Parts: C-alpha cells; structure tokens; sequence
C-alpha cells in the first residue's frame, strides 16, 4: 500500500487519477476526465489505512473530488470508497456516490451511485 | 455530460 | 457555505465532526465517535463546491475518514457525500459508504451504505 | 411481522404504499405518489423474511416498483431494501435504488440512491 | 426485453438466476447460489418496464430475494436494481442492496451495497 | 418530477 | 459466507 | 461496534 498507491490509475473509461499516499494516511492528487485536456483536472483529497492487515486483505481508502476548477463548476462532488489490492495486477475497486447541490424539492435526485475499478495500466 | 466522465 | 460549513456538526447519534472549509474548497477536521473520549478522534479531509449556485440550492461536498488513529485501527474508511443547506437550521444531509479491507473472497461484504444528517445543535 | 407488515405505510413525503405480506414471504401491493389521484398507483412486489429472529431484530424485506402504469411510463424502476421494526411505532427503514433505462453512454447516471422511512401514521 | 429477459443469467461468481418476464411487467424466478445444489435456490419476484423506449436505452428492472428457504434462513433480503441491455451479448447490469435484520443498535451495519453483471453465458 | 415522488 | 454467494 | 459509531 502507500508506496503501492502512489501513481497514476485509470478506470474503464479513461479517467486518470494521480495520487500521492503519504506516510500518515493522506491521499492527495488530481482527477482528469476523458479527453485529457489541460484542465478537465480537479483536486482530490482522501485518506487510506496506513497500517493495513498483514494477511491478504485490501487497503481501505476513499477520496473526494468537488467538480469545480477554473473552467468548470458542475456544482457537485463525488466520493469514492474502496480498497486497494496490490500485486502483479494491482487495482482499487470502488463504489462512488456523486451528489449535486439541489433545492430541497429536488434533493431526492441529488445522489447517483456507481462503481469504478482503477488499474495502473 | 459531467466532468467525472468528460 | 464556506464560512457556514466551518464549525462543529453533530449527527443523530452524537458523533461530532469539526471542519474548516477553506477558501478554495478544502475541508479538514476531525471526526469523534460517541463517548467523546480524548481520542475516538480521526482525521477527515474533503472538498466542497466553493462557488455554489446563488439560487436556493445546497452546497455539494464529501469527505473521507480512515478509521486509524494512535489507539485504534479498524482497517476501514468511510466517505460521506452530500450537501450543506444553510439557514436558521442548517444541516448537511449525507449518504455514506463504509468499506473495510477484506480478502478477495470477502470483498462482496466490504461496503456498507447508510445516511447521516448533521446539525449544528 | 407478516400480519404486522400488511397495511398502509406512508413516508415523510406522503407516498402511500399498501402491502399484503403473505404466509410464505411474498409482498404484493401498490405504491401511490403524492396528490393521491386515482392512478399515480403502480404495482409492487417484494419478499420479506417470514421466520425472522425472535430476538429484537428487524424483519428484512425489499420490493420493487417499475414506474409504468396506464397513464405514465417513466422508464425506470426502484427497489427498496430494508427492515420492518414493529411495536407501538412500527416502521420500515429503507434505502432505495432508482435506475432509469439509459443508453450505454449514459449508464453512469442511471442509478439514484436514497432512503425512506415509512410509518403507519 | 420481456422475451429477452426470460431465461437463465449468470453473474461473475456463478450464481444463476432464472426469470420469466411477463407481459405486464412481472418478474418471477429463482436465484441459486454457488455449488448449485438442489436448494441453495430462493424465490425472486420483481418488475421491469414492459414498454421501454424504442431508442437504444436499456430496460429498467429490479427484483428481490429474501434469503429464507426450507434449509436456510439468513434473515436478510437483497434487492437488485438495474437495466437489461439486449443484443448479441445481452446483460443486466445491477447495483444491489443487501439488508440483514438487526437490532436498533446494529442498524448502522444492516445494509451492504455491491453491483452484479449478469450474462446468458 | 418523477412518479416516485409526484 | 452468505447464500447470495454460497 | 465500529469507531464510526463508538
């Protein structure tokens, strides 16, 4: 983990996320959307378990991205919750929640749920 | 489309 | 929002979370479990929409907490996704995902989903 | 449970759902939206645990509603998963998933997640 | 859809589910766990959109399974919400919620969220 | 608005 | 293990 | 019990 998390990850759609896992559990990086143009980049911050079990368990982690940057403000945020599994073919399997700011009448349709698998390849 | 995707 | 988010929040169970919303979207703080003993405190990091809509929409945000600190390591992380609604009775309504690190055989039972409402009172 | 589930339930928004819990685990009924006009009614089918634990545990159940009827076809379905808790103030606490049929490009935004609490009052 | 849904489906783990989609939106069938022994079979009931859009959209559906049968009672229920996509390689992509009956103190850990993809092969 | 709600 | 799986 | 709660 930690060393193993640091790096670029790609999901089945092309989205790229680059994170630095710090000694003490911090996760910092950027998330870039498809196209990969200069700034479809957003900031991400998260935390992981820095002292995970020594058995073959995955490393629990999660991060958040607010979809606001200097070119776009989609008034929403997504959190990804999941675990990192290292090895020949390491991957982070996640479930995410995307919530958009709504008025109290539209709150019911505010959150979308999905899942993402990220690989280094 | 939303930035998470595009 | 921002100024309005900064502060202590409590959920229907007693859990207290203290956050600082920064100018540029960062969310930093601690989450404390029931009892409220010296360190049932964990670090939280998240992001919010710092330029939310001027209509009566909520402010999208999310944060993550890894359940590891100097007394406990529960090998899991929780992400909360939601929105802040200000006013007389401001509140942050969230849906959360709690994932525990598991072996590949137990991954199916790795993530719990729930919801939390936090108030300043 | 069973006898205790059968009946009308209302959620914090007015939606009314009437179910019949059958001896062997079946759940059948209709769901009516706000307004309560002749047919904002949709058919629901589900299953519950008919031999729940004798300790103070809740009764696990879930049902599905496809939003199609003779006046409206919203091309979507919602499933509610939860448990029934009986007593003076019985309630069914649920988490739901609402999926809309989309094209493969919009699948990412196909499912909304939320929660509902239903009471007899 | 309808004709296209009726049949056996398998998920990435082996679980087999056999459903009959009826003219009017009903879904009935059994779900069998791995091993595939005489009765790791449970009853499922659900609903689908019987008049889905004529564009390349998927068909929204959901079903429920209560994990109780004549050999096992796991005191829980799972609902799957998703859509059917037909074609050469048809599949039903779902997100599921599994709730176990708990006492009011353990309700927080009552629901697991996951996803499943089912193919005819 | 969606029937689940209206 | 749970029946959904085994 | 889990820290999120206790």
């Amino acid at each position: 983990a930690e060393a193993g998390i640091t790096g670029t990850w790609y999901n089945q759609l092309g989205s790229t996320f680059i994170v630095t896992a710090g000694a003490d559990g911090a996760l910092t990086g950027t998330y870039e959307s498809a196209v990969g143009n200069a700034e479809s980049r957003y900031v991400l911050t998260g935390r992981y378990d820095s002292a995970p079990a020594t058995d073959g368990s995955g490393t629990a982690l999660g991060w958040t991205v607010a979809w606001k940057n200097n070119y776009r403000n989609a008034h929403s945020a997504t959190t990804w919750s999941g675990q990192y599994v290292g090895g020949a073919e390491a991957r982070i399997n996640t479930q995410w929640l995307l919530t958009s700011g709504t008025t109290e009448a539209n709150a019911w349709k505010s959150t979308l749920v999905g899942h993402d698998t990220f690989t280094k390849v | 489309c939303h930035p998470q995707f595009c």
